[PDB]
């Protein structure tokens, strides 16, 4: 279909995508550090998904270097994605209102 | 690292009774707790998962409740089969760490 | 108006099961959880468990072993916890609650006294406690009724209907031989008695049985 | 699990005086605590809720403060009716538990 | 009206009735878990608010997985419907513009 579209639903499969592959290098670069808790991989999954939302609660985070690296790509992912379907919504708005004006 | 704590090292118990094997973590770890049974001679075998979730294979009346840094294993009805050493295995922060293990005694 | 209603009593045989009930009124919310809680004579209150009606579902107490199963009638407003393979441990007083899903127990029932025991249902014997003919009377005077021979627990009694509840003290049954024993007592001004009546009542509901006994003087 | 603890488990006062029940969480709680009072052969009955709210029906007499782990229970002007046991309960983290109880006698 | 408006009250609407439901099966996938605090309506429904605000300051979060579904999709719906908002409030500052160009 439309570009927008195609793109919202592109960066819909690309997030899931960095949400598992971040899951598991969080647990893969956590481990090994002592006191870290984003070391198990169910938990670790819905780290990703708090981060790339960014709620961010606090119960999970990392705390080495390569977790912290992780957790910024998985930031930048999930705040990407969802600006870009904010923008195919605004581009879907603007050119159904071109038609309500008969423009 | 987190420490636990398995006090009595020894339960003495009479056949059929309901037994409690006590584990205390050094700090909170939610549910992250794990139970182990090792007989004499034999390898430690997996009992209860998270606290309180039942495993296949494993006879009903092993159960196992608490939270935060108490956390308790039950056997209803002890009997000759449940002598062994239990051990208690935490999964919260790493490293993974065991307790010093606690043997159950008819 | 009693917002729960529990049965009194039941009697259980060891190894058998009983299914209690909670038949609720009022106000009624999607929100609302029954709770039931345990409680041994002489000790603390033990939540067992609870249920949300409007979905079904039902946590235990992880803590404890499991003798109970919950369960929920929309249409009658009515809460289930079926206890089964009971045993003397399991003799105690099962009261059920709702809570608004805020935490608190608003209200309770008047709670079930199960007891878990091979003797057989046995209704009470009521006999009278007049004074006797050499017994001085003051300003006051003291009746009563004796309640012996029944089982299980409990008996409820009261004096005229519950119209007279000033003076009175029911002491606490005694077991002997499979059998439970007690009085209570009432005093009322010497100068009303016998000419306003006096009369206690005995309801023994674990054999739904509820008898009067009027006192009067001695022949 | 959350453990309340009561004690003294039972407190001697004289008609009149101001009398205060105490209860202590194994953790930290907010104000989730509720207070019941339960008299010979009755059923509980809610008296204070979150620590220190009201209920319509009780005493004014009757109030209640603290918050965290700490928490009381007090009674101005006590009186024969008020003998009973008293309970706590917190409704915090699941499951609900009670207190202990703490006897009144006058 | 215009669509982009419809939408965004729409999106309010179903907003409100996420957090509703959301405060509900919380509670009810929560309760059963030892520990977990997102177990009574009134500070649950407060948890909805902020978690699909994503300001999730952290003094309640679910522990159980059904608990995390519940939050997801919370989350995305309080993304969703913020993000629909922007994109009406784009589309009605660039129809304004086109007007203020005499375009
Ligand atoms: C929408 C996504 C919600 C994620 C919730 C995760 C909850 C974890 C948990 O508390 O679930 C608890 C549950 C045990 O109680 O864990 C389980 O087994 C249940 C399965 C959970 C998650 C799927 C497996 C993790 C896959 C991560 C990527 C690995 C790549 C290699
Ligand atoms: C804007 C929305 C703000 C929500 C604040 C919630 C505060 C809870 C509280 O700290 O309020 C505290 C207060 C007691 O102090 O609770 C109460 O009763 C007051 C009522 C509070 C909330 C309404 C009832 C909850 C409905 C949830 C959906 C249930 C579906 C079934
Ligand atoms: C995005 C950074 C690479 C993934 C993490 C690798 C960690 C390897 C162990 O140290
Ligand atoms: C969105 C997932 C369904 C709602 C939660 C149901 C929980 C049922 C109890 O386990
Ligand atoms: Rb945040
Ligand atoms: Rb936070």
């Amino acid at each position: 279909s439309a570009l927008h579209w195609r793109a919202a639903g592109a960066a819909t499969v690309l997030l899931v995508i960095v949400l598992l592959a971040g899951s598991y290098l969080a647990v893969l670069a956590e481990r090994g550090a002592p006191g870290a808790q984003l070391i198990t991989y169910p938990r670790a999954l819905w780290w990703s998904v708090e981060t790339a939302t960014t709620v961010g609660y606090g119960d999970l985070y990392p705390v080495t270097l390569w977790g912290r690296c992780v957790a910024v790509v998985v930031m930048v992912a999930g705040i990407t994605s969802f600006g870009l379907v904010t923008a195919a919504l605004a581009t879907w708005f603007v050119g159904r209102e071109q038609e309500r004006r008969g423009h | 690292d987190i420490l636990l704590t398995q006090s009595p090292a020894i339960l003495s118990v009479s056949p059929g009774e309901r037994v409690s094997f006590s584990c205390r973590a050094s700090q909170s770890i939610g549910t992250d707790i794990h139970w182990y049974q090792q007989r004499t001679n034999g390898s430690p075998r997996l009992l209860i998962k998270y606290a309180s979730e039942s495993i296949s294979g494993i006879p009903s009346r092993f159960s196992g409740s608490g939270s935060g840094t108490d956390f308790t294993l039950s056997i209803n009805s002890v009997e000759s089969e449940d002598i062994a050493n239990y051990y208690c295995q935490q999964s919260n922060r790493w490293p993974f760490t065991f307790g010093s293990g606690t043997k159950l005694e008819i | 108006q009693v917002q729960l209603q529990q049965p009194g009593a039941e009697l259980v045989k060891p190894g058998a099961s009983v299914k209690l009930s909670c038949k609720a009124s009022g106000y009624t919310f999607t929100s609302d959880w029954i709770h039931w809680v345990k409680q041994r004579p002489g000790h603390g209150l033990e939540w067992i468990g609870e249920i949300i009606p409007s979905y079904g579902r039902a946590n235990y107490n992880e803590k404890i072993q499991k003798k109970a199963t919950l369960t929920a009638d929309k249409s009658s407003s009515t809460a289930f916890m079926q206890l089964s393979s009971l045993t003397s441990e399991d003799s105690a007083v099962y009261y059920c609650a709702r809570e608004r899903g805020d935490g608190y127990f608003a209200v309770w029932g008047a709670g079930t006294t199960v007891t878990v025991s091979s003797a057989k249902t046995t209704p009470p014997s009521v006999y009278p406690l007049a004074p006797g003919s050499a017994a001085q009377t003051n300003s006051m005077v003291t009746l009563g009724c004796l309640v012996k021979g029944y089982f299980p627990e409990p008996v409820t009694v009261t004096w005229n209907s519950g119209s007279l509840s000033s003076g009175v003290h029911t002491f606490p049954a005694v077991l002997q031989s499979d059998l439970y024993t007690l009085s209570s007592s009432v005093t009322v001004p010497s100068s009303s008695w016998p000419s306003e009546t006096v009369t206690c009542n005995v309801a023994h509901p674990a054999s739904s049985t509820k008898v009067d006994k009027k006192i009067v003087p001695r022949d």
